[PDB]
């Protein structure tokens, strides 16, 4: 049994998730910078709307490290609907077999947290 | 996708304390925010940066009665010993690479302030305006609380409603309200009645000022 | 003390262009990132644009991209916003703001006073000014009638008279024009010794009126 290591991102508009270049990989203290690369995969639930007609809810997006999860066979950057690639500077373009996916029986999801940059590069950058 | 949610309003009693809430959208529960205060008819003022671990850093000149805290995706501004000056819209601000985001703002109202009766001054049309073939009566109303009044005009003893322009009361530097009412007349109207009156009613009580040609 | 002073607001026809400026003092201008922020009447704050220390980098809210630019003159301590293809929803107060010098964050630590931008077909109209002659203390004033847009500044005796002055908020008339009054409370014994002049400035129309107010 398999799951994203992280909780989902809720998309609030109509547009797909977008991330600044070099951002989008969830924070994870005990992670190597070689590993900071993967994809978000969209999931959409449907329920009845206020008019009784089936409708889509806000899509949720789940992160998977590169080479793991439902699209473990996709190479980084491959175009596919419902898939958003993200990578941090210095990440290695290699499958993250050792990280794999989360077994929900043994671990709860890690709260997905993104980095917070400055509006423009400043300070040392 | 980076969104700050604030409730539109809040209220608490004078001298009491209030807690305002800003909520970060999903995936940003680790972000720091800043709180800004915008007093009525004023630009904003930086209050405080609040971090996700609950710590906060006041700006210079911000009183100790303002503090900040945090829990999960929620960021709080706590104001104790509430004073009249604390009525304002409060905005949370956050930031990220390439972006700058504000909440919708929370309007804070501070209940139980002391009643204060209006001061009323009524001016007749100037000689110069009449010589330009116009006539304006100027009714000036200050120093009242709460900030709701009723203004009624009279020609002699008859109520007049046409040609009246009255402002919405707004808070002044001394934390009481001011308002204005203007009555437009022809010079002949002005000269042909015995007097004109401005009646200001506030929290029950009415006063009336009167001017004559 | 850090100060930010915005200028250049006024009336602009839709589709036209307008440049705002912000004069900074009290700190080393070239050491700080500077932002523009706006507020439509009765709505919230909305970020507009950001410019780096030396003007080499910039970014824009999606709502103004391709229409507004931001620029900076460090020698003259001034920040600008060039606005073009203006639409009615650009109307509002525009604020200059200083980003903290903190290396790791981008909160604003200082705000300007704001300048009003009015995107409309209505024409600019300067006020007519009439004295409100006085009847311990007497109240005397100036009526500032029929102008557009806000704001008007009133001073008294070119600024030397300040104690006792109350300038009231303007009324918006059904004609679409504004009027306001300014009153100053003085000692009765001063009437006849002291000259009282109110100085009215309506920048959007370059109207500058001084009206003497004498007892009746
Ligand atoms: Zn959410």
């Amino acid at each position: 049994n398999t799951a994203s290591w992280f909780t989902a991102l809720t998309q609030h508009g109509k547009e797909d998730l977008k991330f600044p270049r070099g951002q989008g990989v969830p924070i994870n203290t005990n992670s190597s910078p070689d590993d900071q690369i993967g994809y978000y995969r969209r999931a959409t639930r449907r329920i009845r709307g206020g008019d009784g007609k089936m409708k889509d809810l806000s899509p949720r997006w789940y992160f998977y490290y590169l080479g793991t999860g439902p699209e473990a066979g996709l190479p980084y950057g491959a175009n596919k609907d419902g898939i958003i690639w993200v990578a941090t500077e210095g990440a290695l373009n290699t499958p993250k077999d050792h990280i794999g996916t989360r077994n929900p029986a043994n671990n709860a999801a890690i709260v997905l947290q993104l980095p917070q940059g400055t509006t423009l590069p400043k300070g040392f950058y | 996708q980076l969104v700050l949610t604030q409730s539109p309003s809040a209220s608490a009693s004078l001298g009491a304390s209030v807690k305002l809430t800003c909520t970060l959208s999903s995936g940003h529960s680790n972000y720091a925010i800043a709180w800004h205060q915008q007093q009525p008819e004023k630009g904003p003022r930086y209050l405080m940066k609040v971090n996700s671990d609950g710590s906060h850093t006041k700006g210079d000149g911000i009183p100790d009665r303002f503090s900040g805290s945090s829990s999960g995706a929620e960021r709080y501004l706590t104001i104790s010993s509430l004073q009249s000056e604390d009525e304002a819209d409060y905005y949370c601000q956050t930031w990220g690479t390439g972006i700058q985001v504000f909440g919708g703002g929370t309007k804070l109202t501070v209940l139980g302030q002391p009643k204060a009766a209006p001061s009323v001054t009524l001016f007749p049309p100037s000689s110069e305006e009449l010589q330009a073939n116009k006539a304006t009566l100027v009714c000036l109303i200050s120093d009242f609380y709460p900030g709701a009044v009723t203004v009624a005009w009279k020609a002699d003893s008859s109520p007049v409603k046409a040609g009246v322009e009255t402002t919405t009361p707004s808070k002044q530097s001394n934390n009481k309200y001011a308002a204005s009412s203007y009555l437009s007349l022809t010079p002949e109207q002005w000269k042909s009645h015995r007097s004109y009156s401005c009646q200001v009613t506030h929290e029950g009580s009415t006063v009336e000022k009167t001017v004559a040609p | 003390q850090v100060q930010l002073v915005e200028s250049g607001g006024g009336v602009v026809q839709p589709g036209r262009s307008l440049r705002l400026s912000c004069a900074a003092s009290g700190f080393t201008f070239s050491s700080y990132i500077m932002h523009w922020v706006r507020q439509a009447p009765g709505k919230g704050l909305e970020w507009v644009a950001v410019i780096s220390y030396d003007g080499s980098n910039e970014a824009y809210a999606d709502s103004v991209k391709g229409r507004f630019t931001i620029s900076r003159d460090n020698s003259k301590n001034t920040l600008y916003l060039q606005m073009s293809s203006l639409r009615a929803e650009d109307t509002g107060v525009y604020y200059c703001a200083r980003e903290t010098g903190d290396y790791s964050s981008s909160w604003y630590d200082s705000w300007g006073r704001g300048t009003l931008v009015t995107v409309s077909s209505a024409s600019t109209k300067g006020p007519s000014v009439f004295p409100l002659a006085p009847s311990g203390t007497a109240a005397l004033g100036c009526l500032v009638k029929d102008y557009f847009p806000e704001p008007v500044t009133v001073s008294w005796n070119s600024g030397a008279l300040t104690s006792g002055v109350h300038t009231f908020p303007a009324v918006l008339q059904s004609s679409g024009l504004y009027s306001l009054s300014s009153v100053v409370t003085v000692p009765s014994s001063s009437l006849g010794t002291q000259t009282y002049i109110c100085n009215v400035n309506h920048k959007p129309s370059n109207t500058k009126v001084d009206k003497r107010v004498e007892p009746k």
